[PDB]
């Protein structure tokens, strides 16, 4: 099971932002201007409009992946080998063979 | 997306993860800062409820199934031949016997 | 490197879907992940406050810190005996460490972390479905004296141990309308009391600055023109969607997911053994099962023509 | 919250006693899609509530 | 077992019961006291 991490996002408040490459499992990325976002204290910029959001999305392993997780295999030719006992007159003998 | 096999890497501890999870980024229709995104179920989960019944219920000629490594222990098919080469010491002339 | 310093971190202010009064809302206990990977049924929340450390950042496990409702806006703390955990109904506290909490809770849709007295009196829901775990293939409710133990994997009580980290940095900046005023069509910065602010505005060229007292900015009319912020803050708070990153969002150290999940072994129940009446050339099963059990059979030739099917009742 | 029956009560004094009514309350949604709590992200689509 | 009539009296009083519910005594795995066992379900309650 994946999971998403979505960063602290970026702002710029009267200039612009560009999406740029990464090497994170499916990077995904938009730019987003006319924004004017607020927290608690009150607005986060000083330009009313013209104040471009950059967001990011990628995906990782979750913290328990550790112990729930599948392995893709593949496999080829099998070789089988067997444990025999064999006991001729009075000695028995134990042996491993392909 | 939304399959067994959406998130790929080597290792657990791998720093090069490949990965596709169809995530699209939204523009945020409110006013608080917020990062709005929809994305695909993951496929590992949707495999864990569609996995089926495992090899160690389904494997033919009684095999029991085993890991560490991978292998089927005490199968019954087929035949084996052997040629055994006896010690002479283990023969008692007719005389004896 | 991964530190327990927490001295260097701080708890900081999120943005709940669902707080006490249905709406959302800015909260200090905003839920940021939830887990419930574990074989007895036991989950692991993260939360924006930090729980069992004092206000300064040593550890004390009878308090937690969080961040203030207000201007002047410090680390605050509280008592533990303030925090519940509640999916249905009320869950059990298994560990608390940090941002993170060990619960053992009852099955529902929604997880719940609230400060149940004081002016901090608030709550955070997130949607989360948990339902009911079961090892084996016999289902149970509650585990029995009677059985085998066979191989489980449950979250570890003890805060010291490592599922994981999580990554912090510096914060960005935070402006407060109450830090801008206007005086008859001029616009001064009124920092807090004695501290230092970082001003930014666009009132025709672009401006910026440190104050620590009243100043007046030229050529603003406006206070929307204008933004003010603390300066000089570097503890490190968490890779959140709810913040605005700094000008350099780099790594500046890492912190421990705690209460891991190890392999153990658990008490499973044994069904009734049934009895065989063998036909000519096949067998029934006489079967008894409260719950739902489960029956699976293959034949040892070429063919094995497996079956399976969970069986409830006689 | 959902339930069969609505109940009011004076809980503490000489006069504690409760009322009881059959009465089927279930979960609402607007629109389309079905939510248990409303989102912060989506649109703003025409509902009536009581006025508190 | 598991079946109407699988407790047997003439009166409800009577002393002599005689029955066949399929227990079965099992071994104790745990350390504490316990007389682990198993059974049928009552043959009244499923043709009630």
């Amino acid at each position: 099971k994946f999971h998403t991490v979505i960063p602290s996002p970026q702002v710029k408040c009267c200039g612009s932002l560009e999406c740029k490459a990464s090497s994170k499992a499916d990077y995904t990325c938009r730019v987003f201007g006319g924004v004017y976002p607020f927290m608690w204290g009150g607005a986060q910029c000083f330009c009313d409009s013209e104040n471009t959001q950059l967001s990011e999305a990628y995906v990782e392993f979750a913290p328990d992946c550790t112990i729930d997780h599948a392995v893709a295999l593949k496999v080829h030719t099998a070789a089988l080998k067997v444990g025999l006992r064999i006991v001729y007159g009075n000695t028995t003998a134990h042996l491993d063979t392909f | 997306p939304g399959a067994f096999g959406d998130i790929q890497a080597s290792s657990l501890d791998a720093t090069d993860i490949v990965a596709r999870t169809d995530i699209r980024l939204l523009k945020p229709s409110v006013k608080n800062i917020h990062v709005p995104y929809t994305q695909a179920v993951s496929g590992y989960e949707m495999w864990k409820n569609n996995s089926g019944r495992p090899l160690q219920e389904t494997a033919p000629f009684g095999c029991k199934i085993e890991v560490e490594p991978l292998r089927a222990s005490n199968c019954a098919y087929g035949h084996i031949p052997i040629s055994i080469d006896i010690p002479d010491a283990a023969f008692v002339r007719s005389s004896e016997s | 490197s991964i530190t327990d310093d927490f001295t260097l971190t701080s708890p900081y202010l999120g943005f709940c879907p669902y707080c006490r009064h249905s709406t959302p809302c800015f909260s200090p206990i905003k839920i940021e992940n939830v887990w419930d990977e574990s074989d007895d049924g036991s989950i692991r929340i993260q939360v924006s406050a930090q729980f069992g450390y004092n206000q300064a950042g040593t550890a004390d496990v009878t308090k937690f810190r969080y961040m203030s409702f207000d201007h002047d806006h410090d680390i605050k703390e509280d008592s533990m005996e303030k925090i519940a955990i509640s999916t249905s109904g009320p869950c059990r506290r298994l560990g608390h460490k940090g941002y993170f909490l060990l619960a053992q809770c009852p099955p529902g849709d929604s997880v719940t972390v609230s400060i149940t007295s004081g002016a901090s009196e608030n709550s955070c829901t997130v949607e989360k479905k948990i339902r009911r775990k079961f090892v084996g293939r016999e289902e149970y409710l509650f585990p029995p004296v009677h059985g085998k133990l066979v191989k489980c994997h449950v979250y570890d009580h003890l805060k010291e141990t490592s599922a994981g980290y999580i990554t912090m940095h510096r914060p960005g900046p935070h402006a407060y309308k109450s830090y801008l005023e206007e005086a008859s069509g001029e616009v001064y910065i009124k920092p807090p009391s004695g501290k230092n602010v970082t001003y930014e505005c666009k009132c025709g060229d672009y401006s910026t600055g440190i104050v620590s007292t009243r100043t007046k900015m030229n050529g603003c009319t406006k206070a929307k023109q204008c933004i003010a912020y603390k300066s000089d803050q570097t503890k490190w708070v968490f890779n959140s969607p709810d913040l605005i990153r700094h000008t350099d969002h780099s790594v500046q150290g890492k912190l421990h997911i705690p209460f891991r999940l190890t392999p153990t072994v658990c008490p499973v129940p044994l069904a009734h053994t049934p009895t065989v009446t063998k036909w000519f050339k096949g067998i029934t099963l006489h079967l008894t099962a409260m719950r739902p059990t489960l029956l699976t059979t293959r034949k040892l030739g070429l063919r094995a023509d497996a079956t399976a099917e969970w069986i409830t009742g006689s």
